[PDB]
RNA sequence: CUUUAAUGUUUGAUGUUCUAACGUUGACCCGUAAUCCGGGUUGCGGACAGUGUCUGGUGGGUAGUUUGACUGGGGCGGUCUCCUCCUAAAGAGUAACGGAGGAGCACGAAGGUUGGCUAAUCCUGGUCGGACAUCAGGAGGUUAGUGCAAUGGCAUAAGCCAGCUUGACUGCGAGCGUGACGGCGCGAGCAGGUGCGAAAGCAGGUCAUAGUGAUCCGGUGGUUCUGAAUGGAAGGGCCAUC
RNA sequence: UGAACUCGCUGUGAAGAUGCAGUGUACCCGCGGCAAGACGGAAAGACCCCGUGAACCUUUACUAUAGCUUGACACUGAACA
RNA sequence: GUUUAUUAAAAACACAGCACUGUGCAAACACGAAAGUGGACGUAUACGGUGUGACGCCUGCCCGGUGCCGGGAGGUUAAU
RNA sequence: UUUUGUAUAAUGGGUCAGCGACUUAUAUUCUGUAGCAAGGUUAACCGAAUAGGGGAGCCGAAGGGAAACCGAGUCUUAACU
RNA sequence: CCAUAGGUUAAUGAGGCGAACCGGGGGAACUGAAACAUCUAAGUACCCCGAGGAAAAGAAAUCAACCGAGAUUCCCCCAG
């Protein structure tokens, strides 16, 4: 019940905010899934808030040069 | 047979423990060796003990 | 019917990135006193499965 | 019949050798004595099993006061 | 505490008795033209016997099965794993119910390491002292010794004494050897922490090659792991070991 | 009963030849006879071995189990020692 | 007398007789989840099982082993 | 046919005609091929026409570790050149 | 003695047959495990009983996870 989510495919829900529930219904994860994780997959272009989400030192980086804050 | 099978317990630190073998006959007083305890990262005075 | 993997081998080997699979060395369990520990170190991280018996493995879990 | 066992072959020889190329740690020869000895730049192990230290070419020698053969690499 | 007396109070194996459960393949009456069955008076048994559930024994009466392979046909005999020598044709490997022998351990010093040593068999001479104990010399040159078979090795000794000790250490491991594989072996160097030596260094068991068994299933101690709602816990896992 | 234009010998040969080699001999075809051969016909050998085959039978082979047998509890109560 | 219908008629089986042994009658035993039958409408001079095999002369020794019978102290011992 | 090996005197067949043995379904992997491609694809289902919906889901684009967990790393170990 | 057992006729119903499907009561073995006994085959074949046009189930002392759902049955995934 634990998921890793790349981070090309996070830029697919809402503007730029990426709960979990929000995250399920672009189809990203499965819905019986409560931790879940953004690995630096690569490209990213909008400004996207992650909050709740688990988020990793190399996306870390990331989301915040494109633009986006996390938690 | 014969030469039974012994625990070397460390005293100074967890229950970390080597094992050899000993004649309990020819040798009846117990070792009391000192070896590297891995835990303490030290070497311990390891004294005989059963299983 | 769907096929059914072989259970025991499920346990035992574990898919790696490429397509290998990774297994525990035996004599590592008991009698363990007589064995120099260089065995013992040399026995202890996980190891990859020979070309040889390969098929074997990949034929009794199709699934992963 | 009253005998008829035998034991396992051991594999024992000169694995590597005069002039060959070996890598450090690669084993020149397995056997039981020191038929051969260790040179410069070779060991001898608990098995008296000859093995290169260094990179470099086998070379085998004839030399000593009792005349024995010894295994030296040379770079 | 020991040792024991009188009274209260705790149950349960006894041994008779008692009658109402239960038994009657006793007598009589009725349903009824009826040795069945039922019901009714009785008489004898009587809380036993008998039946149900547990349980221990016994149980070819019955049932399901197993009862190896090699093999100069099968049986009988022998053998099956491991190490050494030859067969083996000067790399490795190489069969036969070919030829000969061993192993299923030992060891806290018989390991480590620093310092020293050098052996069999003689011939002499010498208290008992002999064919042979111990001493002294010579001649010998490893003919010995090596915990155990054999082969290969050992004087720089790996043989023999001696002093300090625990490297019979934990984490690794460049690279090789040997395996169909499961595996098996060798290994400099590195990190930590040790012995020994003034140090150079040596030491990850023992002159080397036998002394051994996979998995599963459990046992024991540990643990920065899991912990079926949540905290724990049990059970797992991982380490070490049986 | 594979199909035959279906001889002897000595050899040779998956090792005992009508069929192959070399030889010898023999017009073609019936009928009655005899049974040496066609490893003649008959039954996927019954001996023997094999199969991780079967069945039955045996027993102090293993595992069970009906029966028998022992207790406990139930049906099952009442006084007195 | 009986027996392998169909390769064996015998020395095999049975047999009268013999002994052991069980069985007190709701008998032992047998068929049957049971009810119930048979044994037997019999009752130890009876019934079942086992061996032996008319008759005559006989039937010796051993109870360590295996079974059976009895004994009950001690040891061991299930469920509960 | 079976075999080291068969004219074999080893197997099978008197002949003819007809029938007589690698299938099917579902999963899985690989190859060719076609579609679309960091995406690909839908199942039951509704609909009536093999279309069209339906993306529930599945597989892929991330792995290491027994696991927590970390993640282009990660496990190993006090740490690893 | 009282009643009960029993005996009489009447009212209504049942009885037997039938393909599968259905629910219950019983319930194998060959086979696979490269032998075999746990296990498998499998609650399968078969036997029996009782239905109905369907039968069973069925309106939570059910899940879930601090969020939520809301009887049952059937199909597709979850997932070999
Ligand atoms: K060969
Ligand atoms: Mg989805
Ligand atoms: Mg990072
Ligand atoms: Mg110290
Ligand atoms: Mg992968
Ligand atoms: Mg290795
Ligand atoms: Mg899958
Ligand atoms: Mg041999
Ligand atoms: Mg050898
Ligand atoms: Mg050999
Ligand atoms: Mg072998
Ligand atoms: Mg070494
Ligand atoms: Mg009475
Ligand atoms: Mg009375
Ligand atoms: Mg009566
Ligand atoms: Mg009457
Ligand atoms: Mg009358
Ligand atoms: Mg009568
Ligand atoms: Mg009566
Ligand atoms: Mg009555
Ligand atoms: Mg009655
Ligand atoms: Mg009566
Ligand atoms: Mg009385
Ligand atoms: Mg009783
Ligand atoms: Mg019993
Ligand atoms: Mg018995
Ligand atoms: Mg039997
Ligand atoms: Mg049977
Ligand atoms: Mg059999
Ligand atoms: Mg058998
Ligand atoms: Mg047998
Ligand atoms: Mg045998
Ligand atoms: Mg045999
Ligand atoms: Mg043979
Ligand atoms: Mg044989
Ligand atoms: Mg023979
Ligand atoms: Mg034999
Ligand atoms: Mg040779
Ligand atoms: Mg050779
Ligand atoms: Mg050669
Ligand atoms: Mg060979
Ligand atoms: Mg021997
Ligand atoms: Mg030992
Ligand atoms: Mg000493
Ligand atoms: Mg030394
Ligand atoms: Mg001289
Ligand atoms: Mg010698
Ligand atoms: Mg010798
Ligand atoms: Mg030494
Ligand atoms: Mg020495
Ligand atoms: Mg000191
Ligand atoms: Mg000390
Ligand atoms: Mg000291
Ligand atoms: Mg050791
Ligand atoms: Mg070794
Ligand atoms: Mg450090
Ligand atoms: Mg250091
Ligand atoms: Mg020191
Ligand atoms: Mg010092
Ligand atoms: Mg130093
Ligand atoms: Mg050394
Ligand atoms: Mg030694
Ligand atoms: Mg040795
Ligand atoms: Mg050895
Ligand atoms: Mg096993
Ligand atoms: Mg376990
Ligand atoms: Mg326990
Ligand atoms: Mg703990
Ligand atoms: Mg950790
Ligand atoms: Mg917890
Ligand atoms: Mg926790
Ligand atoms: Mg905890
Ligand atoms: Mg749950
Ligand atoms: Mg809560
Ligand atoms: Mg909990
Ligand atoms: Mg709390
Ligand atoms: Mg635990
Ligand atoms: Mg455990
Ligand atoms: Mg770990
Ligand atoms: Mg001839
Ligand atoms: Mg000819
Ligand atoms: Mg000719
Ligand atoms: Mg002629
Ligand atoms: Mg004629
Ligand atoms: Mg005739
Ligand atoms: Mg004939
Ligand atoms: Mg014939
Ligand atoms: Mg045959
Ligand atoms: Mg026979
Ligand atoms: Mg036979
Ligand atoms: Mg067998
Ligand atoms: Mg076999
Ligand atoms: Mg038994
Ligand atoms: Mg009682
Ligand atoms: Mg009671
Ligand atoms: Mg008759
Ligand atoms: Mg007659
Ligand atoms: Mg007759
Ligand atoms: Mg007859
Ligand atoms: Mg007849
Ligand atoms: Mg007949
Ligand atoms: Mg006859
Ligand atoms: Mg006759
Ligand atoms: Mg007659
Ligand atoms: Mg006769
Ligand atoms: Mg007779
Ligand atoms: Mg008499
Ligand atoms: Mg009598
Ligand atoms: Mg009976
Ligand atoms: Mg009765
Ligand atoms: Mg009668
Ligand atoms: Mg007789
Ligand atoms: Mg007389
Ligand atoms: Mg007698
Ligand atoms: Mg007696
Ligand atoms: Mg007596
Ligand atoms: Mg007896
Ligand atoms: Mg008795
Ligand atoms: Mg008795
Ligand atoms: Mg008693
Ligand atoms: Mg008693
Ligand atoms: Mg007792
Ligand atoms: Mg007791
Ligand atoms: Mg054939
Ligand atoms: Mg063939
Ligand atoms: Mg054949
Ligand atoms: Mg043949
Ligand atoms: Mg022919
Ligand atoms: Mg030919
Ligand atoms: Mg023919
Ligand atoms: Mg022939
Ligand atoms: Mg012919
Ligand atoms: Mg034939
Ligand atoms: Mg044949
Ligand atoms: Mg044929
Ligand atoms: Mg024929
Ligand atoms: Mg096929
Ligand atoms: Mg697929
Ligand atoms: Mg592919
Ligand atoms: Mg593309
Ligand atoms: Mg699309
Ligand atoms: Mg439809
Ligand atoms: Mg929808
Ligand atoms: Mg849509
Ligand atoms: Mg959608
Ligand atoms: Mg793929
Ligand atoms: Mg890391
Ligand atoms: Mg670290
Ligand atoms: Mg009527
Ligand atoms: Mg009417
Ligand atoms: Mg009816
Ligand atoms: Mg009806
Ligand atoms: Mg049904
Ligand atoms: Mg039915
Ligand atoms: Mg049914
Ligand atoms: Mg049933
Ligand atoms: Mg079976
Ligand atoms: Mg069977
Ligand atoms: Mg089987
Ligand atoms: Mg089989
Ligand atoms: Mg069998
Ligand atoms: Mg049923
Ligand atoms: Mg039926
Ligand atoms: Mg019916
Ligand atoms: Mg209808
Ligand atoms: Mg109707
Ligand atoms: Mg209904
Ligand atoms: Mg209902
Ligand atoms: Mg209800
Ligand atoms: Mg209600
Ligand atoms: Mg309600
Ligand atoms: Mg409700
Ligand atoms: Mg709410
Ligand atoms: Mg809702
Ligand atoms: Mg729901």
């Amino acid at each position: 019940i634990t998921a890793e989510i790349r981070l090309s495919d996070l830029a697919k829900v809402e503007g730029g905010v990426v709960d979990l529930n929000t995250l399920k219904a672009a189809n990203i994860i499965g819905i019986q899934i409560e931790f879940a994780k953004v690995i630096l997959a690569g490209e990213v272009t909008t400004p996207v808030t992650v909050r709740g989400l688990r988020v990793t030192k190399g996306a870390r980086a990331a989301i915040e040069a494109a633009g986006g804050k996390i938690e | 047979g014969i030469r039974e099978k012994i625990k070397l317990v460390s005293s100074a630190g967890t229950g970390h423990f080597y094992t050899t073998t000993k004649n309990k006959r020819t040798k009846p007083e117990k070792l009391e060796l000192k070896k590297f305890d891995p835990v303490v990262r030290q070497h311990v005075i390891y004294k005989e003990a059963k299983i | 019917p769907k096929i059914k993997t072989v259970r025991g081998a499920a346990k035992r080997f574990k898919k790696t990135g490429k397509g290998g699979f990774k297994h525990k060395h035996a004599n590592l369990r008991h009698i363990l006193t007589k064995k120099a520990t260089k065995r013992k170190r040399h026995l202890r991280p996980k190891a990859m499965v020979s070309k040889g018996d390969l098929g074997l493995v990949i034929a009794c879990l199709p699934y992963a | 019949t009253r005998n008829g066992r035998d034991s396992e072959a051991k594999r024992l020889g000169v694995k590597r050798f005069g002039g060959e190329s070996v890598l450090a740690g690669s084993i020149i020869v397995r056997q039981r004595g020191t038929k051969f000895h260790a040179g410069a730049n070779v060991g001898c192990g608990r098995d008296h099993t000859l093995f290169a230290k260094a990179d470099g070419k086998v070379k085998f020698e004839v030399k000593g006061p009792k005349n024995r053969k010894f295994i030296s690499i040379e770079a």
